[PDB]
């Protein structure tokens, strides 16, 4: 949950260099970003996830 | 095969795809000083982690009519962190280095670098008998520029390509550690440059070691469709630092 | 290196020079049905030379604009020869599959696909209380396009890029066997599917076991100079195909 | 020095064919040249050189 | 990877990052005569060195609509250095060749060229009973071109692309030596062609031995701004030369 004792990191990506692009090719192009967890990732209390937002039954 | 290398320096790690070597100095890798050239006798700081790590500097661009640029290199990482502040903070200060540069170029572009790492590049003034100010030798990490006619500005350093500064025919520079970017084959260039100096451990505010300098020979000529803006990046780390002589802030 | 690959499956050979790899669904390579699972007791066909092959679908253009793809597979080899006529004239089916997606583009264009093969993708209708019609979720060969926008026809698929038409986070799809046809490196994309499903043998036609889904998330830009239709192919091949329970002809 | 008695050889390059470049790029193009010596290479009297030229004294 | 070659023979190096192949002729690398096979009995001469070694010839254009070239190769040599005197001054010759052409093209350029190399390449004339001159079956390194239409010269060679001069199917000439420059790849193209006559020791004026010939089948495609003259370079150097019956000079 968002709260202020814990707070993590800032990612900011940043051009070392510009793109360098010949003739004849378009100028700008797409990154796609991933995310994943590596080897020691964990959880440990369940409770329910905020989104659920129901009001009625589905009948 | 070989094109494919990695640097990992603390926590900062470069990645490149088209590199062409790493030239290791004259041959030596970067050391702690062995106590055979014990000079000072307190004992000195070595961080070794927020210290020798990949600082970035300032990026310039290069079109077609660019002449050069120059950084003084114990200077230019005056404000870079831990480096920067145990610069300050201390008296005396040895450390390697590990230069890369970033350039990137697509194929249909053409043009060649030149990266020199030229030890003591004591330069001449423009005038003849003119003081040279300090922020003319170097502004940090702000890139100096070359120009290739004959500079004649006041209190300025001899802007010429074809003397490289010390009045040393430009051809001939590269006996120094050298890589060429032709931007047909290359992504970047490693120079992994040892502290040559003659005392053991010298103060890093009084003296500039060493001038990187990167001089066009081959100008950046491309197509009428092409991207301009080609930037030119450069990120250094210090390697087996240590400093000697703590004292008060400042210097003066 | 490992770019080139080749498979051979009966009598139609695939051979690309710029492969990616070979993505064996779960690590589950496909096998026939071991007596341990059996349920039925009369004999299985298994032909394995006039249907373990390469069966060519239709092909679709990609141009600017264009937003995805879905077939549907047990169904969109309805009519693919003796695969076809064996699926006709029995009652259980289990096969596994082996997709390749041919799509070829020049250096000077950029691009990148998704090739996902998505179990049970039960998919919502266009509005809320409508019965899909059976014309609409697949038809056979011939594709089915994604709309970019909220569709709102009717007897219609939902047609939206950012639900998949499940309602499911589409950038989150990539937990299944999934692929990147990015236009810089690769000419294909290929995918061992093994046969998934909560009973041994299942009809062909009753059941719509998984759709293939084709989704541009990188646009094709190119210049204004280059070659503008630019197709996608597919070509699937069936593996360890057995056929349980022989009947009359038809499907009602 | 230049003399007569000891002439060494003439190197010229030459285009074994043209330069053939497709569309979008530039034409012209540049070459390098470098020199070193061999395992082999020796030199045998001293001298002073005929670059220094000067006329009095550097005060 | 095999794609860098050298060959060094004698004072003249070849050094191609492109290449394809060698062929070696029918596989038999080229020999002095062995004295199983010996005629005359006066002891030969077999420089060596200023004989194997890469003599250029003259260089020609190809546009988009240029049909062919052939070289008769004992006779193209007849002025170039020690191996003209050394055919001028003898009367039998033997010797084995290494052919090399250079033809370079960039990425965006598109065609292919084929070189064989014929064996007694004996050319009708352009009417049906007319005698050649000996300035149209060879002009030495100046070559001769191949005209596509039905040629109807006096005192001409029948140049006509779809017959190569002796009345043979041009699509059935790969029978011999032939590699395919085609310019997606390939840098240039090598040929080492053994001695293959019914006399061991033949004359190297009255007899032309085989005939190079390249005859464009891709045509030179591009576009309207890359560099429209492309040239051809070829270059070939003998081997194993001997030669017998030394007399006055000339020959009549």
């Amino acid at each position: 949950s968002k709260d202020i004792y814990t707070d993590a990191g800032f990612i900011t990506c940043w051009y070392q260099t510009s793109i360098v692009v010949p003739a004849e090719v378009q100028n700008q192009s797409v990154i796609l970003c991933f995310v994943s967890a590596c080897n020691d990732f964990s959880v440990r209390l369940l409770r329910d996830s905020p989104f659920v937002r129901q009001t009625a039954f589905y009948q | 095969s070989d094109r494919v290398r990695s640097i990992t320096l603390g926590n900062s790690t470069i990645t490149t795809q088209e590199s062409a070597n790493v030239v290791v100095g004259y041959g030596v890798w970067p050391d702690y000083l062995s106590d055979e050239e014990a000079t000072a006798e307190d004992q000195p700081t070595q961080p070794d982690v927020a210290t020798c790590r990949f600082y970035t500097l300032d990026s310039v661009s290069w079109m077609k009519e660019s002449q050069g640029w120059w950084w003084k290199f114990p200077d230019a990482l005056r404000d870079m962190g831990l480096f920067g502040q145990n610069m300050q903070y201390h008296y005396l200060g040895r450390s390697g280095y590990t230069i890369h540069v970033q350039c990137n170029a697509s194929k249909f572009h053409q043009g060649c670098l030149l990266v020199v790492c030229v030890p003591e590049a004591e330069m001449g003034a423009a005038n003849i008998n003119e003081k040279i100010n300090r922020e003319h030798l170097s502004n940090g990490e702000v890139a100096n520029t070359f120009s290739g006619t004959k500079s004649s500005n006041t209190n300025d350093v001899q802007q010429a390509v074809f003397n490289a500064g010390m009045g040393v025919a430009v051809g001939n520079l590269t006996i120094f550690p050298h890589q060429w970017i032709n931007l047909r084959t290359n992504n970047c260039a490693t120079i992994v440059m040892p502290y040559i100096n003659s005392v053991p451990m010298d103060n890093m505010f009084r003296h500039y070691n060493f001038t990187l300098m990167i001089i066009p020979f081959a100008k950046l000529d491309y197509a009428a469709g092409s991207s301009t803006y080609i930037p030119i990046t450069v990120t250094v780390a210090p390697m087996c630092a240590e400093y000697n002589g703590l004292r008060l802030a400042g210097h003066q």
